């Protein structure tokens, strides 16, 4: 847990790799930071070639959030609003959030 | 005959406002949310009568993608797959399953195989249903 | 039509006191420990007198996944997997296959297809029951 | 009704002197080396009489597993997998096979469907063994 | 006599203006972009009258691999997988299923067992259709 | 009763000139070159009469493993494993199947219901050789 | 009698002219180009009479494996593997099935089950060819 | 063997990577460090998409460690109490506890 | 997103690893820099051996592109033509096309 | 085969990873070092969740031991006895040997 | 393509990897060197144990040669015959060629 | 195939790693060396658990072998007549042997 703060900041640092998002829920003020990724993700169809879906996460820093890691909250990245659709833990205290695009 | 049966198909499922891609390899696509495709798929065979005659055992399979508000023409919850999926389904067996005799009669048969929903984890999530159709067409 | 049967399968399984989803790819929640979900799954079918008709050879499944106390509401043991599933199911049970008419009627049916108890390790533990309604539905 | 069958189970094989549990996925131990777990499994159906009623093809599996001097009772070569699965398994099957009505008639027939003996490599040897009854019982 | 048979379909398969090879693994090719290959298969038996006779049940397959152009010979819409494998497909049928006896003779029913069509993504696309033929053969 | 067929099997097959095993796991040895290993295998099972009997159907499978000169007996190339793996198996046949009527009477029906013979690539060449033999047992 | 009809089966293929070996697993050859291997197979079985008898359902399994010139005996274009496998086969066929009665009378019905062409890809090219005849034996 | 107490002793070094737990059980007096290690696991559903469940273990040192390994034994990491579920030994003397969650 | 114009520019580097393609789409005037990859691809056939085909794939970067990431768009590799067929985000803002010869 | 004695001395030093078994039996008469590894072993049940069963190979100096590599000799390792259930060449002439536990 | 001459001159170098051939075919004169590589490769039989056959393959320099990388052409590896089977793209201008032995 | 000799005296080297072998056919006269390496193979059975058997093979310099390479030749490794069963190339000229015992 020596980590805590001092790991949360480094990787955040914003222009680095940290992509700051505000949560559109009211819970939470002051903007955060957490990194952006997002890939292409093949999906099958049983008899078709199927689709080229894309899907994006954030890798955050849980402990470091205050307010609630709770699943159905509301969030923006870059201005476009994310439902937190699921939330799993790594066990480091960094979660990554699924975020719906909706 | 599959290419007139598919053409009829082709004008029967071309109705509702998006493109149907049939056996495209290469793509697939996101950006064509709303999905159909007709598959004459394969035609197995017994004799008819004495001195010539052909007849077919045939499967027609539709398969429908979709995403957000396609579902969400109406009533509520469209957004739950078997709803959404049962009611983009439902007409579209009455499209293909029509009363004109044309489209029935190389059709023959037109009873429903089988259904299907199937759920693929998008951003925008993303359904997929099956209309297996059974149609038995005489061979020319 | 599975949108009608699916939601009297709706009214009749919102009962226990917790959501039911149906087809949510992206969620898997543990949150929601008690858990319903009802699928209509598919329909085979057959030609109906002569001059029109069809009906349907209809599969209906119910699954429950749940943890801790929701098995314990009553009798001891209910951890056991099998009594605590066998507990909630063949009430659900009646539930869906209950008296009332319309939801009899358009099912026609309600034979239970099949059962099941499933174990999965979860550090509360979640098991999962399977109960399959046949039901044959003629076409609209 | 799963509960009251697996319950005259549980009391049928309560008496070999260990205990059983069922479904529990969380524990897999090697402490209770002779081991019974009793499943009932899936119930198949169809309907009774006209006006009412149900009946359920069901299947119940009972499985052994055991390590050493467990297999040496009484007779010698116990060791031998087939001997003392086959030594442990009759007197089980008389068990629930038993004369008393109450475990009988919620069960109707109660016949072997199938046996088996099987073999894992641990320090001590440890040999499952399966004992498929088929009850048939009607659907309450 | 898979020769024979073999012969009247390379004779009768050899007028697409395009080379046939049959089982040459090794090679693989892209050049011969329109591709045809037909297969005899194997051959289930069973006696025929009292003194001697043998007759086959046998499977005759013939596979079409296809690019561009090869589709839209006349009508528009080929590149659509399933028109242009039909349109290539009907007429080998005729080809193999004609009127000429020697053809006929040798292979007594010529019915069409099954049918298919298939996607591969390469930068020209390419697509396999399948035609099975059931002939059934007098042993020699 | 499988271990009284079992028994019986025991001493039948002890003949042979070597060591049986059944279903040591730990256990693969080399040493052992004639191998010998006799399964009782499953029942299934039916009833009998008005008023109580049951029936199994069962399988008693025989499996042979060997090396070198126990295939070399007497005949010249029995290193083949064809005649090796059957000159060992037709005398096993007729030991299990042997006219002794205890032998025969638990077992009522001793019909051969498989054979075979494997190849696994040893210094010295090992081969298996199963001989299926079912038995129809009266459940005691 | 495995031995004898293997016996029969190996002076019945020893004529074309290259060595036969049956089961050998630590050899695959490519020095021997033209290659002959005959399997006896499984064996299942029913009773015959009142009073004692048993025959058995067996299965004949011929292998072909070959390269080159060994296709071009006489006809041209043998390399096509169809033709030169059937080229082989078919009077492999006759070999099997000839006129001769203790060739005939040990194997009863010698029908031939299936028929196959194979392809793997060496410089040399080798094909592999099946057929399956199945002859009913009486069990000594 | 030699590792014994030196090894045990570092890892478990509190405020590093030891978790300080305290087995409720009244065998266990004098607080114990261990490792806590906890992720997602996605628990599958034969027709269901899944849950995403979490499984917590605690990897100890069982030699360090005096009274019983043993099953049904009763513990509590940070005020939570867990059940010791399963133990299973790695063979470094150093076994993997899995603690249930009730 | 640090690396932008930069990490842009030093791959396409032409007649390094960059083969200049241009847009025949009007969309696009100023001939672009892209990293051209095509390899052999053996396609099976259910009976058959297979055939080998052929797939030849651009790589660019994204950010880069002005205009439209866009299917169906046309494009040319030293003079023959092609059609963006596909394309899909490796995440880096640095996308692959799949580009079909015709 | 250079390494023979050397071999065979060192790693089984006591002490470091060797840990000295007696052959029960009686032909060998003298203590003789070993390396001892037991660990977590999987043995599923068809219908069951499973077993967690243990298991202990002792590996060994083939060359190093003077009397009988043979299966079914009497062996005890730290004061319990095992009978050696199977052994099987690594070619290393250091070969591996399971040992029952009774 | 920085490579051309200088990548196939260094690999080829004779009597070092690069056996040299030479087309029998007309369409090439003066000798190419390429690299030979030839292996075990076992091929199955469905009921047999299979059979040990052997393939080899020549990689050479594509961009470097002249004439045509065509099927069918002929060409000789240290006196034997080979018919060029096969040849498919690495998509580094330097592809592989399969030779049948006839 | 610069390394010829060189390379085949060298791992050869005898009382390294090469075992010197005899071909008891008699088209090889003046002992050769070889590396013969064994290890334990388990075989299975359909039902049975299975047999754990041994393979032997050697590995020889093919080219620095005169006479033949060819099966059903005969030779012996320390005083034990072993039949060549199979020969399978590597492509170096180092090809693999299998040796039957008997």
């Amino acid at each position: 847990m020596i980590e805590s703060l001092a790991d949360w900041s480094i990787f955040t640092d914003p222009d680095v790799f940290g992509e700051p998002v505000t949560w559109t829920t009211p819970p939470l003020p002051d903007p955060v930071p957490a990194i952006f990724t997002d890939a292409s993700e093949d999906r099958p169809a049983t008899l078709g070639p199927g689709v080229l879906t894309i899907a994006p996460t954030l890798t955050l820093g849980a402990a470091q959030l205050p307010f609630s890691p709770a699943r159905n909250h509301r969030c923006t990245v870059r201005g476009i609003t994310y439902r937190v659709a699921e939330v799993q833990p790594d066990g480091s205290g960094g979660l990554r959030l699924l975020l719906e695009r909706v | 005959m599959s290419e007139a049966i598919i053409a009829a198909a082709r004008g029967r499922l071309i109705s509702p406002p998006f493109s149907d891609a049939t056996g495209d390899v290469y793509r697939t696509p996101e950006a064509a949310l709303p999905a159909i495709i007709v598959e004459l798929d394969y035609t197995d065979a017994e004799r008819i009568s004495m001195g010539g005659g052909f007849i077919a055992s045939a499967e027609l399979r539709v398969e429908i993608l979709a995403k957000r508000d396609d579902w969400s023409l109406l009533t509520p919850t469209p957004a739950n797959t078997a709803e959404g999926m049962a009611r983009l389904a439902a007409l579209v067996r009455t499209a293909i399953l029509a009363p004109p005799s044309d489209l029935s009669g190389l059709a023959w048969s037109i009873a429903p195989a089988g259904y299907e929903f199937e759920t693929e984890r998008g951003e925008t999530p993303l359904a997929r249903a099956t209309q297996s159709f059974a149609l038995q067409i005489l061979q020319p």
